[PDB]
RNA sequence: GGGUAGGUGGUAAGAACCUCAGAUCCGGAGAUUUCCGAAUGGAGCAAUCCGGUAGUUGGAAACAGCUAUCAUUAAUUGAUGAAUAAAUAGUCAAUUAAAGCAAUACGUGGUGAAGUGAAACAUCUCAGUAGCCACAGGAAAAGAAAACGAAUGUGAUUCCGUGUGUAGUGGCGAGCGAAAGCGGAACAGGCCAAACUUAUCAUUAGAUAGGGGUUGUAGGGCUUGCAAUGUGGACUUGAAAACGAUAGAAGAAGCUGUUGGAAAGCAGCGCGCAAAAGGGUGAUAGCCCCGUAUUUGAAAUUGUUUUCAUACCUAGCGAGAUCCCUGAGUAGCUCGGAAAACGUUAUUUUGAGUGAAUCUGCCCAGACCAUUGGGUAAGCCUAAAUACUAAUUAGUGACCGAUAGCGAAACAGUACCGUGAGGGAAAGGUGAAAAGAACCCAGAGAUGGGAGUGAAAUAGAUUCUGAAACCAUAUGCCUACAACG
RNA sequence: UUGUGGUAGACGAGCGUUGUAUUGGAGUUGAAGUCAAAGCGUGAGCAUUGGUGGAUCCAAUACAAGUGAGAAUGCCGGCAUGAGUAACGCUUGGGAGUGAGAAUCUCCCAAACCGAUUGACUAAGGUUUCCUGGACCAGGGUCGUCCUUCCAGGGUUAGUCUGGACCUAAGCUGAGGCUGAAAAGCGUAGGCGAUGGACAACAGGUUAAUAUUCCUGUACUUACAGUUAGACUGAUGGAGUG
RNA sequence: AAAUCCAGGUACGGGUGAAGACACCCGUUAGGCGCAACGGGACGGAAAGACCCCGUGAAGCUUUACUGUAGCUUAAUAUUG
C-alpha cells in the first residue's frame, strides 16, 4: 500500500472544499520516496519511506 | 419409594366401583396408572385377523381383561390390623436394616 | 454418587429378553468419536479421488493389511549456503503461536452515501446514520491535568438529573446545541527515559544486563546525617474454614348422605396448617395423589469470600553544594482539511514545508501584548460504577390464544417458487376410559341400516361448539293480459 | 313563554366489547356459545322461553384499552353467477376372454398412418420413471378390471467399454513477489482444467429385468518374482517423431 | 372452466333530466318459460387514458444553463547534488 515501511503512517482522507462550499471526498497521500538504509555495514535494503522519516534518519546519522 | 407397588392389595375409593379389593398386577409410573386384577373389566370387540402362524386361528371373542386405573383412586389395604381399614402411609427408616419401609399413620403396621 | 421395582426412545400393539450380586432413570467425572467442513499430504464439482515417509505383520516380490506423521505464515534456534573473498539473500530442520466460527446484541477504528427536510435547490440537514472492512473483550473505550475557570474556588476517568432548549452557532433559513457550576452512583493510583553508578561487549558503544528515579506549595541526581523496620497493594504459591451451584430425603389434616354415568359440587358433622402456590384425579378437592411452607443432605467437579504463612512491590523529616537530568523532526509557524455545540477559530488533530527553549525554562486563562494566576506536553498501564442477552435456573404479566402470538403450537425456513442470491405458506381439540363398533342385512367393496360399548353414537376416526352466504325438501298463501329500485 | 330541517364544523349527554380491583350472586336440577319466537326501550341496545351445547358466568361502583366495520379496483377463507355453457389439445371395425360392472383392459384377425422415420444405438439431461404381482383413495380432460399413478418384492457384475490412477489447449488457481484506505487485484515457479493426444477383446448364448461386464470358445496388454540364453546399462537432460 | 356481477320481476314513442334513460312524466304495446341464430343498445367486457393539462413528480439525453469533478497541461516546493 501507499504507506511508510518504517512507521505505519498512511493517507489522510478529507474534504475538497471549493467556492460555493461543494463537498467532494479526497485523499492526501504521503510523500513516499525510495531510500537505502545501511545496517551494520550490510543489507542496504531500498525501503520506501516518507520525507519526514527520511529527515529523521538524516538527523539520527542514518539510524533505524 | 412409591405409594403403590406391584403385588400389594389395593382398593378403590372413588368411581362406580367402591370398595373393590384387588392385587396390583402392573404399575405404569410414567402415566400414573395401575392394573388391578378383577377391576375395570372392559370387553374389546375382538375382530379376526389372519396374517401369521398364530393369527391363523387367533381365537378371540368377548375376552374381558383389565383396564388401567389412575393411581390416585387407589388406596392401600391393611392386613395386620384386626379391624382392617384404608389409610395413608409413612416412609420411616428403621435403623435395624437402614431400609425405608412404608408404615400406616392411623396405626403402627408395617407395609 | 442419588434412587428405586421396573425397563428395552415417539407414532406402538405383539414377539424376544433384561432386572433385587440392585436394572431403567437423574447428577458429577471420563472412554469411543466415520467423512466433509478453518481443513491444513496433493487435488477437487463438499461429504470424493490420488498419495509420500518411518515402523510392524503376511508374500517369493509387486502388493496388501495395522499404526504414527506429512499445509501455510510469523517468532526463536541450529545447519547449509549464490552472483562474489568474506558476508547476506536463499535453502533445510526443530520448537512455540496464529488461522475459523457465532450472540439477527453491546465496544473501538478505517471508509462512508442516498431517499428525505429546507414546502424548488447547490451551503446545510439527513448523518458520521445505513452499508463495507479490521480487531477484540467479557465488557470495551476513556483516564490521573502542559486541566477547568474567575475564586480566600474544584482537584483522574465513566454514567444519571439539572443547568436549558441557556451562551452560542446557522443561504442567521430549515435547524443544531454544549462547556462550567450544583445534586448523585463508584472511587485508586501506579510505572518507565534521562541524569549518577556497576559489569561486559577488536569497549571507537552511540549496545546488553543491574542498582538509582518518576515530579509542580518543582521533583530527582551530587556530598553529609537523623529516624525507619513498619503499613498497604490492582500482588505468587500453598493450608484451613464458611457461604453456594450441578442429583435428592422427610414433609400434617375426612367421613356420611343427595342429584348425578362419574363428586371433588351441595348439605351435615369434623380436622390440619411456617403447607390456602400449582398440577392431576370421570364436574368446582386445604385434608385422594404428586407436590408446596419448613428442616435437611454431596463421593466428584466448580464459583465467591475470610484467616494464616509465603514470594514481588511498597516508607519520613533535615543540611550543604549552585553543579547535572526532567521525553525534538517535538511544541510552534505557513499552505489545504478536519474535532469540538460552532459552517474552522482561541483549544485538539494532520497531508506537504519549515522549525525552537531548557526552571530567571515551556504551555494555558476565545485574536494579541504586558501584569497576575493555573499547570508541567512531546512515555506506558489502570478495577468500580456503564452497554447488551444467543444461553442456564426460578418466576411474573389489567400480554396473545390458531386470520392472534415468533414466518414456524404439526416433522417450518418444511412443502413450494427461482439458474442463483433470494422469496415463502396453510394446517390444533373423539371420549373419563378405544371400551375405535364383534355379529346380521344390502352391496364387488368402500360404505350404509341395525346390533353392541358408552351417560351421550345427531360424541364414530369427516371425530369440542357449528354462524352466515350457498344448495335442496315440505305444511300454508299467492302467481301464466303482465310495464315491476 | 320561546323553540326542536341540516352538510363542513363546535359543544354536551350516553350505549356497547375485553380485562383488572372491591363487593354480592348463578351454574352437570345445566354457564358461555348458538338457532327460533307473535317481547321492552327515544337511540345506540336489553330481556323471557324452548331447542342444541357441555363449564364457566352475571350485577353494581371505579380503572386501562389492540374498544365499535358497508364500502379503501382493501387482505384471507368459503360460496354463488356465467352454466351443466365453451372446451375435452392429429388414428378404425369385429370375434373370444377376464370381471359385479368393458367403445377404452388382455389375446386374435384385419384396417389406417410413419418408414432420412412414430424405425434402431448412444452423448447430455432425467434419477428408478426399468421387471414381476396386487390395488383402483387421489392423478389420467370421458371410462377403466388398465396405467410412465400407488403398494410389496426384485434389477445395473469390466485388466481391454466411458472417465480417473497418463498428458496438455482456451481458462482457473497460484507459495514467494508486485500493487492497493481495508476487503482485495495482478502475477512467477508449481497444480488443475477435454470438447483433443497416448493405451490391451472379438464372435455367439443366456434372465421377466444386465451384458465388448455373466457363460462358452479363442486372444491380447501391463507390472512382480524365480529361471535359461544373449547383451554394458544407458535419464529428471539434448534431438527426432508425435 | 372463463372474464363479469349493488339488489332486480330488466318493452317502445315523444318529452324531461348532469345537457343521448329498462327504471322519471304522458301515451302505445306486450300470456309464462325455453332452444337455434345475428349483433343494435346496455355511453357492453378486458387495461385507476398511452393523446391534452396539472404536480414547485421521476428518469434518459443535449448544450457557450449553474455549481463542481475524473482526466490532460503549466508553475512553486520536497525527494535534490
Ligand atoms: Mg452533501
Ligand atoms: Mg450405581
Ligand atoms: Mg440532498
Ligand atoms: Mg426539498
Ligand atoms: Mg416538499
Ligand atoms: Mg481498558
Ligand atoms: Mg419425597
Ligand atoms: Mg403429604
Ligand atoms: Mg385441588
Ligand atoms: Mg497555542
Ligand atoms: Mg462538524
Ligand atoms: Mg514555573
Ligand atoms: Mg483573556
Ligand atoms: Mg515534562
Ligand atoms: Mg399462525
Ligand atoms: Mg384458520
Ligand atoms: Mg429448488
Ligand atoms: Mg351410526
Ligand atoms: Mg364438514
Ligand atoms: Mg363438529
Ligand atoms: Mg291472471
Ligand atoms: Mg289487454
Ligand atoms: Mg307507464
Ligand atoms: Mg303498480
Ligand atoms: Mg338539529
Ligand atoms: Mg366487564
Ligand atoms: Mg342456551
Ligand atoms: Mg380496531
Ligand atoms: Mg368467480
Ligand atoms: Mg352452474
Ligand atoms: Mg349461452
Ligand atoms: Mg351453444
Ligand atoms: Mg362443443
Ligand atoms: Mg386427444
Ligand atoms: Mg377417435
Ligand atoms: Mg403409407
Ligand atoms: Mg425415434
Ligand atoms: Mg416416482
Ligand atoms: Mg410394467
Ligand atoms: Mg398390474
Ligand atoms: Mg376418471
Ligand atoms: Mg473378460
Ligand atoms: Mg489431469
Ligand atoms: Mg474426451
Ligand atoms: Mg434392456
Ligand atoms: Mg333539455
Ligand atoms: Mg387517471
Ligand atoms: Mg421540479
Ligand atoms: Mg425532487
Ligand atoms: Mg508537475
Amino acid at each position: 500500500a501507499k504507506k511508510d515501511q518504517l512507521t505505519l503512517r498512511g493517507p489522510l482522507y478529507g474534504n475538497n472544499r471549493s467556492h460555493s462550499k461543494t463537498i467532494t471526498r479526497r485523499k492526501w497521500n504521503v510523500n513516499l520516496q525510495p531510500c537505502k538504509v545501511k545496517t551494520a555495514d550490510g543489507k542496504t535494503t531500498r525501503i520506501l519511506v516518507s520525507t519526514r522519516t527520511l529527515r529523521t534518519l538524516k538527523k539520527h546519522n542514518r539510524l533505524s | 419409594m412409591q405409594r403403590i407397588k406391584k403385588g400389594d392389595k389395593v382398593v378403590v375409593i372413588t368411581g362406580k366401583n367402591k370398595g373393590g379389593s384387588g392385587i396390583v398386577l402392573k404399575i405404569m409410573p410414567a402415566r400414573q396408572q395401575a392394573i388391578v386384577e378383577g377391576l375395570n373389566k372392559v370387553t374389546r370387540h375382538k375382530k379376526k385377523d389372519q396374517t401369521t402362524k398364530r393369527a391363523a386361528k387367533q381365537s378371540t371373542g368377548k375376552v374381558q381383561q383389565e383396564a388401567p386405573i389412575f393411581l390416585s383412586k387407589l388406596a392401600l389395604f391393611d392386613q395386620k390390623a384386626k379391624q382392617q381399614t384404608i389409610g395413608k402411609i409413612k416412609y420411616v427408616m428403621d435403623p435395624k436394616t437402614n431400609k425405608k419401609t412404608r408404615v400406616f399413620k392411623k396405626s403402627n403396621n408395617t407395609l
